[PDB]
């Protein structure tokens, strides 16, 4: 505990779990009335 | 990181705390704790009210790079299960209040 | 009881400040060389042999110009291997030789000009 | 299509408009009778069986 | 200026170069910081440096002299044009450039000069120990009326670096000596090979090569120097750039080494109108190549540790530039054919290549044949 202990402030990649394996750049490559609009309704 | 130490260990702090929230608490009949340049390394097991009036003290938790600074004339409320470690730099004496459920 | 393989010492800017400053009776021969620098193998050979010839006659130095690459601008060092030879006079000018030069190249420097 | 670039050997990760993002995976052809080691999604190191 | 010198004549094959500045033994001027030092004494473990070299130190290029030995040993013709002593050091030097046939008609002796020896006077400047020249070394003493007017209207190629640029009175001899080659038609070749003082800040060196820059019809440099008088934080931010979340296509993902080609218009600060040929060198791995028409990059090699023991990088980029020099003068079509331009520029590869693989920039300088061979060896022949 904290108590019984005998410093001073004064002085890429995306994990894939289910085991684990890092999937990044090394793996992963990419190949290739008004007007309606996208929104909240209430 | 962006959020301040005491948002995240939820840590009261009253800072400046007027003469009512103080006579409303009974400060002025808690016992006083006294110590001077020491570190004390303690996990709060229980709520605790701190108002320090004499006294400088820098509180790090278990882990953390980074700490809180209290003054005095700051009412702290250190919250149950935090592992901190406290440090002073000074002569220091502050007044408790140790809380239970519910009752403050 | 094993003597050492080298006998040219390696020295700071600051080092190598203190010994021109101070009082010189022998003439001193500064080295400025990188290990990466493929010509400063040899160079190191024949200061190594010069060393030996010079007992106390001498003094044999080196600088890292990795270590002290600024000292090494400032001592006007255009390229590498670059010798220095410093006369025990403080009235005399130093003479700074570039390239491999030959070891009686050396000879005769410190013979009729320090 | 005859105006594209060969696809390389993967798994398509990523699905968007004009692009894909593909997983690079490499198959091992096996005739009958071959023995898999190792259960589905295992984790295989470089040199193991 | 005014008139002609001598007397006019077909002249002999190949065409003569001209290489001018000083002549050294060995004296890489190219000197930089290096992160990984080896032992300070044991100079038996530096040869692990050699074929894991500092970037600037990858095909170091040295003294005219070497361009001159190597041109000439690779096929050529060639003269230099400087200063030596009337000592046994510069005999030795002078004895040295003859035994390898390169013409030292140019070369002007000094009775009262000690070759390759300067005059220094050690000062104290704001508590740092410093020096200033007193008395150049003769190889920095050659004045305009020592030029050799034959050589400089027979030389179809003039070569110099910018270490004549780091001595007053070899800057002035420099630029009337390239007014005299320009009257006669020849061409001027800047190999840069900037020494340590020309390391100290872009905007200083920048200014003081400009000059001769814009002198130039062929200019040689490597990687480092050219992204040092461009940019050197922006291309250092760019090779350390990594995708975050997945590479943009297959080839990204693969970590290779980077063989960033540099566009023309990232060229284009430091291109002018008589500049015919900029080769950008990679050491001998890549050769990045601009003309006012096109621009490419010839995908070389190198292999130091295939003779561990007697590998050594020294003299391997003035043995490129000399072999980019002997194809220019019998190839004119290299200046506005690429794909001549890229057959040939494979020749100096091969000449960078070899170079590499003795003790000693002189002494490891390659032959024709030799340099023919390893090229139909280490390309296809359809690259030949």
């Amino acid at each position: 505990r904290k108590r019984n202990n005998p410093m001073n402030p004064f002085y890429h990649g995306t994990i894939r779990m289910f085991s684990l394996l890092i999937l990044s750049s090394s793996n992963c490559f990419r190949i290739g009335t008004i007007k309606n609009s996208s929104g909240p309704l209430g | 990181m962006q959020t301040p130490l005491e948002e995240l260990y939820n840590v009261k702090v009253e800072r400046k705390v007027s003469q009512r929230r103080l006579e409303e608490l009974g400060v002025s009949r808690w016992s006083v704790w006294k110590t001077g340049k020491c570190k004390l390394p303690w996990d709060w097991q229980v709520d605790q009210l701190v108002y320090i009036e004499e006294g400088e003290v820098r509180v790090v938790p278990e882990g953390s790079k980074r700490f809180m600074q209290f003054l005095a004339g700051d009412l702290v409320r250190y919250p149950k299960w935090l592992e901190a470690d406290l440090f002073f730099n000074a002569p220091y004496s502050e007044r408790y209040c140790f809380k239970a459920y519910a009752d403050d | 009881f094993v003597r050492e393989d080298y006998l040219v010492r390696k020295l700071s800017a600051q080092e190598l400040q203190d010994l021109v400053k101070g009082e010189r009776k022998v003439p001193l021969i500064v080295d400025f060389y990188a290990t990466w620098c493929g010509p400063c193998i040899l160079m190191a050979q024949e200061l190594e042999m010069l060393a030996v010839e010079y007992e106390s006659n001498a003094m044999i130095v080196k600088v890292d110009t990795d270590d002290e690459y600024e000292f090494a601008r400032d001592m006007q060092v255009r390229g590498l291997p670059t010798l220095f030879f410093i006369s025990p006079d403080p009235s005399k000018d130093a003479i700074r030789t570039e390239g491999l030069i030959p070891l009686q190249m050396m000879r005769d420097i410190i013979d009729n000009d320090m | 299509a005859k105006k594209e670039p060969y696809l390389k050997s993967g798994q398509v990760l990523i699905v968007q408009r004009d692009s894909v993002v593909i997983r690079s995976a490499k198959p091992y052809l096996a005739t009958p009778g071959a023995k898999v080691h190792g259960h589905y999604r295992e984790i295989l190191y470089e040199g193991d069986t | 200026v005014d008139y002609d010198d001598g007397i006019d004549f077909p002249y002999d094959d190949p065409p003569l170069v001209c290489c001018f500045g000083a002549v050294q033994k060995e004296f890489v001027p190219v000197v930089r910081v290096h992160d990984n030092p080896m032992h300070p004494d044991i100079y038996s473990q530096w040869k692990m440096l050699q074929w894991d070299p500092p970037e600037f130190g990858r095909a170091p290029g040295g003294p005219p002299s070497n361009v001159a030995i190597s041109h000439v040993r690779l096929g050529g013709r060639a003269a230099f044009m400087g200063k030596v002593g009337g000592d046994d050091y510069g005999e030795e030097l002078v004895l040295m450039m003859n035994k390898e046939r390169v013409q030292t008609r140019g070369v002007k002796f000094d009775e009262g000069a000690s070759t390759a020896c300067t005059r220094v006077k050690i000062k104290f400047e704001d508590g740092k120990m410093k020096a200033e020249t007193v008395k150049e070394p003769p190889e920095d003493s050659l004045l305009a009326s020592e030029l050799n007017l034959a050589v400089l209207k027979e030389a179809r190629i003039f070569h110099f670096n910018s270490e004549v640029l780091t001595s007053p009175t070899m800057e002035s001899t420099l630029f009337k000596a390239i007014q005299w080659s320009k009257k006669f038609g020849g061409l001027i070749f800047f190999d840069l090979n900037l020494p340590l003082p020309l390391w100290r800040s872009r905007n200083e060196t920048r200014k003081l090569i400009k000059k001769s820059w814009d002198e130039a019809n062929i200019i040689e440099v490597s990687q480092q120097e050219l992204e040092f008088l461009l940019d050197e934080e922006y291309y250092e931010r760019r090779r350390n750039y990594t995708p975050q979340y997945f590479a943009e296509d297959f080839e990204q993902t693969k970590n290779r080494r980077d063989y960033y080609h540099y566009t023309p218009e990232e060229i284009k600060p430091l291109w002018h109108d008589d500049l015919k040929l900029l080769v950008v060198t990679d050491g001998t791995l890549r050769l990045h190549y601009y003309t006012p028409k096109f621009d490419g990059v010839v995908v070389g090699t190198e292999d130091v540790l295939i003779t561990p023991f007697t590998c050594d990088r020294t003299g391997s980029g003035d043995a490129v530039v000399a072999g980019i020099m002997r194809k220019l003068t019998t190839c004119p079509e290299m200046f506005e054919d690429q794909d001549v331009l890229e057959r040939q520029l494979r020749f100096a590869v091969a000449a960078g290549i070899i170079s590499q693989w003795t003790i000693g920039a002189v002494r490891g300088f390659p032959t024709e044949s030799a340099t023919q061979n390893l090229k139909e060896q280490v390309y296809v022949p359809s690259m030949w």
